[PDB]
């Protein structure tokens, strides 16, 4: 029982996840750090 | 009896931050350990420096009490959750909300993040939890089955992947994929507002005004009690060295030994000048990333920082 | 493990090993030839292209250096396993060329069975035909004799036929199968030859200088046919120990040369098994079935 | 006759939950009338 | 007895031999089962594959 | 919404050719009972037979154990009321709107936890097929079900479509007949379906062995014995069924007279054997002797 | 060596079965050697037909296992007058004559159908109400009932 | 008692007292009912009084009412007792090795995201309608076997083809129906510690 | 599940405040076992507020 209604706010948006880059604080560095 | 507990040094208060205009209800530390973030009942989110205690920034989007914050270890995101039934995703390269998760039917009491996959879990007062997809804002599961507000949720990578404690005095261990409860633990007599997972031991503990209890994964087999703290317990927080902090709602804070369950310190801090004495209470506590500092968020609008005491020894402070 | 392979769009009719036991070739309706590595994860490196019709039979040389592949589009093809590229398009076949066989250890020479009514002998270098024995009708499978001097063929009239390359007459005709023969494969003995036929019976024969004049040796039960009349193919083991057959019953049939017992009727498939391949080194089995994928059984 | 949920009271057990069964035979039990 | 497989178990990761795969089950067949309850069934009225 | 792998249908209704071609439509129609949307499968029964369609949910089927379009039972194949009576079942499925939608919701939630293998509930606890059920069962496929309807035009004369008249251009059945008006809802719920009553009267008029008056008449006459039977064979017919006290195998009339040791044992034996004790192919007639 | 009453204290109740060697010497010896052998510990009831049969004793628990004291199996030792006319007749069932192995059956009622195909080899002299209780239990569609009912102790008469 | 073996001829045991310690007489052409044997009884509701692998009465059954065996049900006193796991060392309690964690993460990711994809493709609703998958072939073994049905073949082979959806067609059915929520799950047993007493004075307080 | 906008800010504040109060003690610092009267402690809460406002 799936509706075909819809919403202005369920349009696609921010469809890519940012990942924490090499210098910002990647889980590798924090795995290292003291 | 028991073998005898390991000796841990005791902790002493060394800083008192005060800039909030309502109770402080949640606290969290960044991955890289430079700043922490507090959310309060004055509907702001303040971001403080962890070395100096200076306030860096103030984010104001919510409409009511912010009851949980968390900072994601994989992406530059801060997820906040309020009593306005709304859950937000702040992107910390612009300091602005970019995503909002809709669908809860009453205040959201707490929230946790999955450590490997990109999902969110939120618990609310409609007595459900929801598993959100971080990227498409779509609710992939509504974990239902409690019969009263769901006070707390914690999630892990191992199995079972979600533990919720609720106000109908029950704990449930759920599976993330199937989306239904494997185990129901009914040992507590009063609301379970606090749950914590040991970092390196496949065990967990759950706090209630009766007593804290320890349980053993993955089907929650009872292990032992921890008694003595007779107070509404708002938080539990475990160090990697087996220190377990139990913060109550009348202000008193006990520090225990995790393994043997021996309460080695009791802190009863003082209320900020202009406060009543009926307004001492701890709502959240968080260990630093180095596990050296212990920050607490209190009902007198202050943040108190404890550090370990370096000039004490087994003979100065013996273990009973 | 079971190791089921997929990546073929339509039926796979033919699957066989490198005579090294290094690489895998499979082919069928999709009009192209897929290759894999037998070991590791059974992974796919190369895909040969070009054949417009269905690849009805692929055949190696005995070193593994060039590839023969009979196509529905009236043509055989020899390609370079070195490259995968065409060296020769054996055209001239007047109909559906279903079966191909390269001469082993002799001069490079090929016998092709076709749906024209002829068996054709070809030299790879000349781009011309050598010999052609028009009996009357379609020939469905063809294999040489280890002297490279007789040629055996099986078609619709149930009498397995063998021609002498020098006198060019029907050397040896053998009889006893009740319906159409669908597969021949001469063991590495150079002597014992295996015949599948959809009448539900498999037979064993032996081409020698001297044979008892009626060389119907061993007989096994089990194979099936149905409304499909798909082409059913058999093989010997590297040792002449086990015979493997497929059938339209979804059951891989593994029998023995010795006791003719049913060592296996293995399930696992979804559509008819068209070709079973034995590893020249190992106890490894590869099933090509009409369910658009393959199996890698270990026994 | 047009009322959707009315006869949900006098015709049938409104939402019937039959008792669970345990370690004893409830079969022969039956009760009197008024 | 040697290795036999559970006939109700269909997900079989072992390469079974002829006897090791189709070994017959001992006993009498329950006279209480209609044709429907006697046949092997994935669906309510029959196996379908 | 339901979602299935295939219909679940009577062999009569599925057709004659071994090779059938059938179309599926996801969320295609509404179960006339479950009231919710279903997937609807449509097949051509045979040459010059109407396309049939699955007309009830897969759950509404598994619950009462019937054929999704033929509606008759799955093993025996009688109307739902007849099968219920022969199994002595009491099916408590609600009738009013709200109660029925609620019952359907929870029954579906509980059937989600099944194996898809056998009906849920008493339809497993009532599979003891009584000889009445086996006796009423259909034998060969009554394939008159799949012929087309009656051409209103060709009943008035008008079916000017030549031979292609979309309905059997025969005589319309007299509407007075009880076998005319059987609404789907009742035929599923089993409340006052005329075919059920006619078949039940037929089963009541069917021959079964009669009981005597006196308790002391414990000799049972089996007529039509034949000289291929033994006294030990008549025993094996009436030996473990209780105890037999004596056996007179009358060869001058090809009959037998069994004196028993328990009245209920002999009664069960002979009634259960009535014309149907088929030992060595002989129609013996089990009755109580003089 | 003919143990009078072989005691097989199942989980669900005690049992001891009396085997008539005079009618069934081979299967009486086989079953005694098995019960004293202790190999029956762990055998789950591989078939339970309500009011018909309880059949177990399979080292697989599926029905394609089981071995006898003379190898894999042996022939049947038939009796002319011993039958399955009543409950508890302990007769090792077979899927084909001369192939009776470890599998054990116990009647629950007259089973005049199993006469001639299974050699009635005794009767259960202990625990018949328990036999009825195990025969009432609800089973799956494969007669491996939902309850994994096993024997605690397998041993013969002294 | 029961007459001797070989000398049990002549007597037909009708009351189970003739069984002595029990036993059926296979040579006696009577249906032996020894110690409640033989007689098919009424179908009663009582569920199977099970017993554990030591002869204890597994009352876990009545709490586990109508539930799988995946459910872990704590209902015994021994579940309350403090296990002595005051050990910093035991390899019993240490998290699964990160390789197994990687396996669980991959599997979860898969199932999770596919269900995501369907739920969000619902939020597409403008479905970029893809073609209907190729016609499937399913082989069907009816339960009823009989030469007079299926014209004498014990199988049927059927070709599934999915019917085209009309692009311009509005929804067909009313979605919004309200009903009360179902019964929950079987109540779990309340494993508390024993209650203590409140004096009159405390209730005054 | 309608959002909290601008006309429901006050009514919602009071919803959540008295839900919190009911969680808080009247079920987690009880031992007024019989019937913990939480419906009357809420009356005290509202009256304490009016008394604050009236000084």
């Amino acid at each position: 029982q799936l509706s075909k209604q819809y919403s202005s706010r369920d349009l696609p948006s921010h469809t890519k996840i940012k990942y924490r880059q090499t210098t910002q604080d990647a889980p590798e560095e924090v795995r290292n750090r003291d | 009896t028991m073998p005898k507990p390991q000796w841990h040094p005791p902790w002493k208060l060394y800083r008192v931050i005060s800039g909030h205009l309502g109770w402080v209800r949640c606290i969290a530390v960044e991955p890289g350990n430079q700043w922490f973030v507090t959310g309060s009942a004055d509907r702001t989110i303040k971001i403080w420096d962890l070395a100096s205690g200076k306030l860096k920034l103030s984010l104001t989007g919510h409409i009511s009490t912010v009851r949980g914050v968390i900072v994601s270890t994989r992406s530059p995101y801060l997820f906040s959750c309020g009593e306005d039934k709304q859950v937000k995703c702040w992107d910390l390269e612009y300091n602005k909300v970019i995503r909002h998760y809709h669908g809860h039917l009453s205040a959201v009491y707490g929230l946790d993040l999955h450590p490997t996959i990109d999902v969110l879990v939120t618990c609310s007062r409609d007595s459900t939890a929801r598993i959100w997809d971080v990227r498409t804002k779509a609710s992939v599961h509504t974990l239902s089955g409690h019969t009263n507000a769901v006070a707390t949720v914690r999630c892990q990578a191992a199995e079972p992947q979600i533990i919720t404690g609720s106000h109908d005095t029950t704990i449930r261990l759920w599976d993330l994929v199937a989306g239904k409860t494997r185990v129901t633990l009914t040992n507590h007599k009063k609301s379970v507002r606090a749950v914590v997972l040991h970092p390196r031991h496949y065990t967990f503990a759950s706090g209630s005004p009766d007593n804290i209890k320890q349980w053993k994964f993955p089907d929650g087999s009872f292990i032992q009690n921890l008694s003595g703290h007779n107070a509404i317990i708002n938080t539990l927080t475990v160090n990697s060295d087996g220190v377990l902090v139990s913060g109550a709602d009348n202000g008193t804070m006990h520090l225990w030994d995790w393994r043997t369950g021996y309460n080695f310190q009791r802190v009863h801090a003082a209320v900020q000048p202009g406060s009543l004495d009926s307004e001492s209470g701890i709502f959240a506590c968080a260990f630093d990333q180095s596990e050296s500092r212990l920050l607490t968020a209190e009902a007198d609008k202050t943040i108190k920082v404890y550090r370990e005491d370096d000039t004490a020894t087994e003979e100065t402070h013996p273990v009973s | 493990p079971i190791m089921l392979l997929s990546g073929h769009e339509g039926e796979v009719y033919c699957c066989k090993f490198h005579p090294n036991g290094s690489t895998l070739a499979s082919a069928g309706f999709d009009r192209l030839i897929l290759l894999w590595n037998v070991y590791g994860d059974c992974d796919n490196y190369a895909t040969l292209k070009g054949h417009s019709g269905a690849v009805m039979e692929l055949h190696y040389n005995t070193d593994g250096s060039m590839l023969f592949s009979a196509s529905t589009d009236k043509t055989v093809a020899v390609w370079d396993s070195e490259t995968g590229e065409r060296v020769k398009r054996l055209k001239g076949h007047t109909s559906f060329v279903n079966s191909c066989y390269p001469a082993r250890r002799g001069p490079q020479l090929v016998c092709t069975g076709s749906d024209d009514g002829t068996v054709k002998l070809w030299d790879i270098r000349k781009k011309a035909a050598i010999q052609t024995f028009q009996n009357t009708y379609q020939v469905l499978a063809v294999t040489f004799n280890d002297t490279s001097d007789q040629i055996i063929s099986g078609g619709i009239d149930n009498d397995i036929k063998v021609w002498d390359l020098r006198q060019n007459k029907l050397t040896y005709t053998m009889r006893g199968h009740a319906d159409s023969v669908t597969g021949l494969s001469l063991s590495s003995e150079g002597s014992y030859l295996l015949s599948n036929a959809m009448d539900n019976t498999v037979r064993v024969w032996d081409v020698r200088p001297f044979a008892p004049k009626e060389r119907c040796v061993k007989i096994f039960q089990g194979n099936v046919h149905n409304f499909e009349k798909n082409l059913l193919r058999c093989s010997w083991s590297p040792d002449g120990s086990k015979i493997a057959a497929g059938s339209a019953d979804r059951f891989v049939y593994v029998w023995d040369t010795t006791s003719r017992r049913i060592l296996y009727k293995l399930p696992g498939h979804a559509g008819s098994i068209n070709e079973v391949a034995f590893h020249p080194d190992e106890p490894i089995i590869i099933s090509a079935s009409s369910d658009k994928r393959l199996y890698m059984g270990e026994i | 006759r047009k009322r959707k949920r009315g006869v949900d009271y006098n015709a049938e057990i409104p939402f019937e939950k039959k008792p669970a069964l345990g370690f004893y035979d409830t079969s022969e039990e039956n009760y009197q009338a008024l | 007895t040697g290795v036999h497989l559970d006939p109700a178990v269909k997900e079989v990761q072992y390469n079974p031999t002829y006897e090791t795969m189709f070994a017959p089950e001992f006993g009498p067949e329950n006279p209480f089962r209609t044709q429907q309850m006697a046949a092997p069934r994935n669906m309510l009225s029959g196996y379908a594959e | 919404w339901e979602d299935a792998d295939f219909p679940i249908l009577c062999q009569t209704c599925l057709g004659e050719n071994p090779y059938i071609r059938m179309t599926k439509e996801k969320y295609g129609k509404e179960c006339k009972i479950c009231a919710r949307p279903f997937t609807v499968f449509r097949w051509c029964p045979g040459v010059r037979m109407r396309f049939k369609k699955t007309e009830v949910c897969q759950t509404c089927s598994k619950l009462k154990n019937v054929c999704q379009t033929c509606l008759l039972d799955l093993e025996y194949g009688l109307p739902i009321q007849v099968r219920d009576a022969g199994l002595s079942f009491k099916d408590d499925m609600p009738k009013s709107d709200v109660n029925k939608e609620y019952y359907t919701q929870n029954m579906e939630r509980e059937i989600s936890n099944s194996d898809g293998t056998r009906p849920v509930g008493m339809l497993g606890k009532a599979t003891s097929t009584s000889d009445m059920l086996l006796k009423l069962a259909r034998t060969t496929p009554y394939y008159k079900r799949n012929r087309p309807h009656i051409c209103s035009f060709w009943v008035k004369g008008e079916c000017k479509r030549g031979e292609e008249c979309p309905y059997r251009h025969e005589k319309p059945t007299d509407p007075d007949d009880p076998l005319a008006d059987q609404n789907i809802k009742d035929r599923y719920y089993g409340i006052n379906d005329p075919v059920a009553d006619k078949l039940l009267k037929r089963a009541s008029t069917m021959p079964r062995l009669d009981p005597p008056e006196d308790k002391t008449i414990t000799t049972l006459y089996v007529g039509g014995l034949g000289d291929t039977i033994t006294e030990t064979d008549l025993r094996n017919h009436f030996y473990q069924f209780g105890e037999i006290r004596t056996i007179t195998v009358v060869q001058r009339q090809q009959c037998a007279f069994i004196q028993f040791a328990t009245r209920q044992a002999a009664e069960v034996a002979a009634e259960k054997s009535f014309n149907k004790l088929i030992v060595n192919g002989r129609r013996l007639n089990v009755k109580w002797g003089r | 060596w003919q143990p009078p009453n072989v005691y097989l204290e199942t989980s669900m109740g005690i049992i001891v079965l009396e085997l008539y060697w005079k009618h069934a010497p081979k299967t009486c010896k086989n079953f005694a050697e098995l019960a004293r052998r202790g190999y029956y510990n762990g055998t789950k009831f591989h078939r339970i037909i309500k009011d018909f049969m309880i059949q177990g004793g399979d080292p697989t628990g599926t029905g394609r296992g089981g071995a006898s004291i003379y190898g894999k199996q042996f022939e049947d030792e038939l009796h002319p007058d011993l039958k399955f006319t009543g409950a508890g007749i302990l007769a090792m069932a077979n899927a084909g004559p001369d192939t009776n192995g470890s599998q054990f059956f116990v009647t629950l009622a007259p089973t005049q159908w199993l006469d001639g195909k299974h050699t009635i080899f005794g009767r259960v002299c202990q625990g018949i109400g328990m036999v009825n209780r195990v025969g009432m239990v609800e089973t799956n569609s494969q007669d491996r009932p939902v309850d994994d009912v096993k024997i605690i102790k397998a041993y013969p008469s002294g | 008692e029961p007459p001797p073996y070989g000398y049990r001829k002549g007597w037909i045991p009708r009351l189970l007292e003739d069984f002595g310690d029990g036993g059926a007489f296979p040579e006696i052409h009577v249906a032996q009912y020894p110690l409640d044997m033989g007689r098919k009884k009424k179908m009663s509701n009582a569920l199977a009084i099970q017993v554990d692998s030591e002869g204890k009465i597994k009352y876990d059954a009545i709490a586990r009412q109508g539930q799988s065996k995946d459910k872990v049900i704590y209902s015994k006193y021994t579940d309350l007792v403090p296990k002595e796991v005051m050990n910093a060392d035991d390899p019993d309690l240490q998290r699964p090795d990160e390789e197994a964690i990687k396996e669980i993460t991959e599997k979860t990711r898969v199932a999770l995201e596919k269900s995501v994809s369907q739920k969000v493709a619902a939020a597409m609703p403008v479905r970029a309608a893809d073609k209907l998958a190729p016609a499937q072939y399913i082989r069907y073994t009816p339960s009823q076997q009989g030469v007079a049905f299926n014209s004498g073949a014990k199988q049927r082979v059927i070709r599934m083809v999915e019917m085209q959806k009309d692009p311009m067609e509005p929804p067909r059915f009313k979605i919004n129906k309200k009903i009360p929520r179902g019964p929950p799950s079987p109540p779990a047993p309340v494993m508390h510690s024993p209650s203590r007493k409140m004096t009159v004075k405390e209730q005054q307080e | 599940a309608k959002t909290v906008t601008k006309q429901r800010v006050e009514s919602h504040f009071d919803l959540e405040l008295r839900a919190a109060v009911m969680h808080d003690i009247l079920d987690m610092m009880p031992e007024g076992i019989k019937q913990n009267k939480a419906r009357t402690i809420l009356q005290h809460l509202s009256e304490a507020w009016r008394c604050w406002k009236a000084n």
